[PDB]
């Protein structure tokens, strides 16, 4: 039996393209995997074979043929600003886009920070007037995956996890998934023990930083950051931003770039 | 309605228009437009970056120190690059020098990123260019591992995984949700392989898609994570601990054990399964070497990249070679000045910016990003456009010139400049790519061409990692294991005034950031970034930037279906994230 | 010299006598000793096992929370099955009832452990005895690579591949370090493979260390580490969390994710590589199809394994059946009770033990480790044996019978008992393999066929995993998350005095431990561990163990060379430190 | 270029070094054996057997007596003159002598060899005894652990060949690398340690949220090892990631320790 897999709508406001990397970079499943196997990706600017009226085709016969059944995905953020012209795509502002795709959505997942809060572009001044999804959709599921961008394979856990379980992850006030960031990175940092006793790393390379000492004076932002790096990891459990010596940035937090020097402590 | 000459093109905008917007498989949004003649040949060309995000405004009043994680975030996909600008600039600044393993490090991020950024495009980007997916259906499994077998020893090339392989995409295709294939170009004239040749690409794609996530655990161990790793200035965080109390919380012996692993891999990857793969392409698509030349044949620009003398930026350190060439003067290779102000300059005639005389150039130390959406009559309007007016301000694309020339950058450019300069390894890799193709030296100044430097370059950049690594490890043998300097980490410690300049090759071409200083805040900070340069707008002399000019002379067979469009503009990897910022 | 008749066989220590010690490619530490006759054919066959650590000893005393932990250092290659069988026990001792999901993950557990030690045995240990690694180096890799495409669809089958792996060899042997190669059987007329299929073997060996490291990625995931994981009476310590806070202290998602890629991988391999060699090796080594057979035409023992019901041990519910044949009884399965005093048995009248009468059997809940190191009449000296005395004590293992029995266990013995017993996946899968060697089932009671049947379980379990991951998400999906029992987990909360027995098929074969627990702690703890069975010393009525017989009637080309034995013995995959605990 | 040359040997063991051994993810141990040393005894993997096998060890430490890196998995009994562990029809204990006499340095993989682990454990039924008990005369390096972390053999190994000289140890010859911090100084779930969050009874609320082990027996704070920041399996978990406490398998005597579900 040739049996459907769900729709997926994955568009692309203002945004680096993190999110995407990102999720390519899953270990298990992997994004192959995903694609070929567990949803039906059928569009996505940065990987799809179409281009111009022909993507803008793909673009509307899916939206039309599975309205109410798509979830969509996606990754940056429209600006007010310039009435919507800092971000255009096929000659209109991706507002409409961004409408568009969400009305006939049954759910929609902001990747990122940007998609979740705004990130760096939202930064001030925010010349752009860079706004995150939740508030232009407001009818709408809408789970926010924050981090700049989130782990690998925490994008795909929900991603199967939706599959498999045919629901939407259980939320926190935020509408962050309660899986991946239901704890701070600091309620799970393997340097924990060092913050306790007061063993702080105090300049770069100096003798606490050659045996792991806790990053807290150098600005780590991991007492706030409500995130899975600690624990799950990047790229295959390889590393983290902590475990390769610099603090966290904070940076699944709203508003991270603004709250003060990522070298100042929290 | 209008012609005129520039750069030996006649521009004409008479005939059909043509637009492609959305451009897919590339960063960011793109539009592009072209006008065609009654042969179906382009004869007027215009390329728009559709985005803007303002990093050079955020960065105004920024703790330098915080300045690379801000504009790293320029882009995802070259990422880490911008962090690695940034530390250099304001190191130069400043006037900071960073030790031996933090340059040795930083380098192998680069080198990483090259091997990362040069795959992903070849496969994942340009290459449903190339290779038509549906054709794959209708091969031969048998002929495909025959195939692949005569052009690498790569070991997965059995007759039954051509088969696994096809059987999986024959029953996707079956299942009538095409996803990333549907409403592609699949039959289109310009597809040239053969049915075998297709599937051996196809599964090399996926093979790709896969391995790519290996890559950069590289920057995981040094930099934390990718996308987007972690810098500093005065060097490296990741300090290293290999034979004392503590080593389990630094870069210690098994952490390194795992970069070597990568390393070997990675070089294998990429010599056995893209590089006989895009020798493959140009075997089957020989025309497209006489296709798509634009600025390659007349001038071509790079800033150097890889010091290889921990702090020394010049020629005698830099392991990709800086210079330009105009006029086609390729015996001549001149230098280069990021801080001359006649050298490199922006301007924003034809761009979405307000200067207070758009008529000249700006060096990025007298840089101004203020931004101004100003289309004119598109046929539409302002948020409806049918038409760019490109006789007046076209893109969020800023206009770069080297000495007022249009310039390319990127693999090709390197490339050249590389070969003109005399580095034996460029002028033997170069010439026995060519021989094999049976292809003069000029078939590289074209769009197979850049294919081509690009695998060359991905090579070349594996070969580096191990260099480097070993470079490391001797260090670390001889007990030098310092990676960062911080004389200087505090703001009390520096000039109260001061300006500086990093600059690199990233993979799309030369990347320069100048930041100014003033009272330990960031007071101006400019970016011209590689794709700036290629997709850059017209000048107030009408010049065009490298993407008008490679499109420019180009037969469509099937307007409509703008493969050809696709196919040159993809082979320069356009970062429209990156070009905008 | 003296001869005598026992099962269809006469023993007769006249002739020549040759000793292996140490057999290598083994674990732990084995003596052999055979008789040969004019015929150069065994005659006489010694199975000593040479080690002795005395876990029974060490558990009196010990917590019965505590036990699995200790036990399961029984074995580091065999890792799990013991705690498994302790865990079993205590519970069945207390009367605890573990939750679903933690059943679900024990059989994960072991259905791991089967595909990582059947496949490391068949490269890693037994493969040398069949594939000539040095005649490798004669091989044509184009026609290496034309055979393995021509049996198995696996990718990994390229000319230059071939090529490579060859040089890789050919490097290593340059040099006269010859490593693990140095001074073997290389070249003995019983190597029958052709050069091309010694080196697609022997590229399948590197493939396979490589691989079988994956494979334990299962074990960290739920046990926390491989080797020797970590259990709990009730259940198992990994708190599953799916979709609540804290799952990322938790199994969550991403780790099932994990867990999920393995099995496919695991599966893989174990179809396209491991079993078309293990094919392969039967079909150039057919006359081995009658060489080796010893008990497993008379007498084969399964307890059964992997309980589908939770906390039901019944015929029902083990996914691998359990049953004994003796005599030849084929058409008469017999069940198996481990607490009917009457059926297993340990005698210890050759073997360095005391019992208060030697010329008994104990059973488990009576059973005494009581050693006593009495070789008696060597030739040689007491510490330096030239000739065990087979007449008298001569191993540290002891003998284990069925109803006073002499029985095989392991792959072989439990796929007779499957099939015999109806089980429709045996059946195909033996009548399949049968059929492709066009031999008869008889075939199977071989030294081959106990590879054969190694491979078919490496596949059945593989298959199995996907099954109990299955199971596993579908209770997540309904809700059903528990994994630990702790009602019983307080001592006050057990009887004062109870015993119980836990059992599972082990890669080796039959596995018991009989536990009794008296006032928080244990009293006894006796295992009866399947390599005790197989690598057994005689009775008070002379009848050999499984090595033993499979040893006798067999046909040695070179004497000095002793390839059979090896061959012989290796099917078996002897565990010694297994076998004497 | 030859490769160093080392003999690994086996006394009382369940092998469970070795199997760790192949487990290595970073060098592979595959390109250990082929490109880093000269592995030229190992009964585990060797393909000679019986008198071909002891013709191999034997040329091997005659040929580069003083050269050679000795690798002993396991321990010696003393009791019943040494016959609890038999090679060659001999005690094992010769053996080991012998082959350590011509030893460079000595490796002693895992608890077993470096303090005795689980044989040893009381009442110590064969008198097993701990490698450098026995050899008085030769650097002994400990790696301890049952068994240690793959990636912790792999990476001593490559130490020791890429910088030609043994790692600094500790006072008890365990090399600081990996064994200088507690598995407690480097525990993830130190958080809920330092804020009385523990797991009170297995698959409570606690246990679901990764709270600490302490009170489940976790003896992470009194063992050296690298498992909470190297972790095993190429970094897949460790003990307690899992939802057990550290067993404290890395230090001498932990069997009789107490119970493992005694608080530390
Ligand atoms: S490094 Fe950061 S997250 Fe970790 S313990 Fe210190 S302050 Fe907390
Ligand atoms: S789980 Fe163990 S090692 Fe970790 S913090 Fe708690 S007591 Fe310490
Ligand atoms: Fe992740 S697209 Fe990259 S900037 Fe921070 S999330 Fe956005
Ligand atoms: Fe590691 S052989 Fe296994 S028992 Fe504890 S180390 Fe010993
Ligand atoms: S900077 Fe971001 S990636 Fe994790 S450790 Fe901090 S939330
Ligand atoms: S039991 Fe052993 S494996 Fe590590 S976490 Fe504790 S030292
Ligand atoms: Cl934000
Ligand atoms: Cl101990
Ligand atoms: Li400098
Ligand atoms: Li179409
Ligand atoms: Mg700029
Ligand atoms: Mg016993």
């Amino acid at each position: 039996e040739n049996k459907p897999r769900i729709p997926v709508v994955w568009i692309h406001g203002l945004e680096c393209t993190c999110c995407t990397e990102s999720f390519i970079r899953s270990a298990h499943p992997l994004a192959k995997d995903v694609i070929l196997s567990l949803i039906s990706l059928d569009y996505d600017d940065t990987l799809m074979a179409a281009a111009g009226t022909q993507a803008e085709e793909v673009f509307e016969d899916i939206i039309t043929q599975y309205n109410g059944k798509y979830i969509l995905a996606v990754e940056g953020n429209p600006p007010l600003g310039e009435q919507g012209m800092f971000c255009i795509s096929s000659g209109r502002p991706f507002i409409e886009k961004l409408k568009r795709a969400a009305a006939g959505a049954s759910a929609i997942i902001a990747w990122g920070t940007c998609a979740s809060w705004g990130c760096v572009q939202a930064a001030r001044p925010n010349p752009t007037q860079a706004t995150p999804i939740d508030k232009v959709i407001t009818d709408k599921p809408i789970i926010k995956v924050p981090g700049c961008p989130p782990i690998p394979d925490v994008m795909s856990a929900i991603i199967t996890y939706m599959v498999t379980f045919d629901r939407l992850p259980d939320v926190d006030r935020m509408g962050r998934p309660l899986m991946f960031y239901g704890q701070r990175i600091h309620d799970k940092c393997y340097r924990r023990a060092h913050f306790d006793a007061g063993e702080f790393v105090q300049s770069w390379d100096d003798d606490a930083a050659r045996k792991g000492y806790c990053l807290y004076k150098m600005g780590c932002k991991g007492p706030t950051t409500y995130n899975a790096c600690s624990s799950t990891r990047w790229n295959d459990g390889v590393s983290f931003p902590i475990q390769s010596g610099h603090g966290c940035l904070g940076c699944a937090e709203n508003g991270f770039w603004d709250r003060g020097s990522f070298y100042s402590r929290v | 309605s209008t012609q005129y000459e520039t750069q030996g093109y006649t521009i004409n905008n008479a005939g059909r228009r043509l637009v492609v917007d959305p451009i897919t498989r590339i960063q960011g949004h793109m539009r592009c437009e072209v006008n065609i003649n009654d042969q179906n040949v382009i004869t007027n060309a215009v390329s728009c970056g559709t985005m803007f995000r303002g990093l050079e405004i955020i960065l105004q009043g920024r703790d330098p120190r915080d300045a690379w994680a801000f504009v790293e975030r320029i882009c995802g996909v070259c990422t880490g690059v911008h962090a690695l600008a940034s530390v250099y600039a304001i190191e130069d600044a400043i006037g900071i020098k960073v030790p031996d393993n933090a340059n040795i490090i930083r380098n192998i991020m680069l080198a990483t990123l090259w091997c990362h950024d040069h795959l992903v495009h070849f496969y994942q980007l340009a290459g449903m260019d190339w290779i038509d997916v549906l054709d794959a259906l209708k091969a031969d499994p048998r002929k495909t591992s025959e195939l692949a077998q005569s052009l690498s020893s790569w070991p997965k090339s059995s007759p039954g995984y051509f088969f696994d392989v096809q059987n999986r995409l024959k029953k996707f295709v079956e299942g009538g949700q095409l996803g990333i294939f549907r409403n592609g170009y699949w039959g289109h004239p310009q597809y040239k392989l053969p049915p075998e040749a297709n599937l051996m690409g196809f599964a090399h794609y996926l093979e790709a898609l896969d391995f790519q996530r290996e890559i950069v655990k590289i920057h995981a161990v040094f930099g934390g994570k990718n996308p987007h790793p972690n810098w500093i200035v005065g060097g490296m965080p990741c300090a290293i601990n290999i034979d004392e109390s503590g080593a389990v919380g630094a870069v210690n012996m098994e952490r390194l054990n795992l970069v070597q692993s990568i390393i070997t891999r990675t070089a294998d990857f990429i010599n056995n399964v893209m590089i006989p793969d895009a020798l493959a392409i140009g075997q089957f698509n020989k025309p497209w070497s006489e296709i798509g030349t634009g600025l390659s044949d007349k001038c071509v620009l790079s800033y150097g990249a890889f010091p290889d003398i921990a702090n020394d930026f010049g020629e005698k350190s830099l392991l990709m070679p800086g210079g330009a060439v105009i006029n086609g003067d390729f015996n001549n290779v001149l230098p280069v000045d990021l801080v001359d102000p006649q050298q490199v300059q922006e301007f924003v005639d034809h761009a979405w910016y307000r200067y207070p005389n758009d008529q000249v150039g700006r060096h990025p130390f007298d840089g101004i990003t203020d931004p101004w959406y100003n289309p004119g009559d598109v046929k539409g309007s302002d948020t409806n456009i049918q038409q760019l007016n490109e006789q007046e301000r076209y893109s969020w694309i800023k206009a770069p010139r080297w000495r007022g020339n249009a310039m390319e950058v990127g693999p090709l450019a390197r490339t050249l400049i590389a070969y003109h300069k005399g580095d034996a390894a460029t002028v033997e890799s170069v010439d026995r790519m060519m021989s094999a193709l049976n292809l003069p030296l000029s078939g590289i100044q074209s769009t197979l061409g850049r294919i081509l430097c690009r695998a060359h370059e991905a090579q070349w950049a594996a070969g580096k990692l191990q260099y480097f690594f070993d470079k490391l490890m001797t260090n670390l043998k001889n007990g030098n294991l310092a990676t960062a300097s911080t004389e200087k980490w505090e703001p009390a410690t520096w000039p109260t005034e001061c300006r500086g300049v990093g600059f690199t090759e990233a993979p799309r071409g030369a990347l320069g950031h100048w930041a100014a200083i003033r009272d330990g805040k960031i007071d101006l900070y400019q970016c011209v970034v590689p794709t700036t340069w290629n997709a850059s707008p017209r000048d107030p002399k009408g010049q065009i930037g490298a993407y008008e000019a490679a499109l420019m002379n180009t037969k469509m067979a099937i307007p409509e279906q703008p493969l050809e469009i696709l196919r040159t503009l993809h082979s320069f990897d356009p970062c429209l994230a990156c070009s905008t910022h």
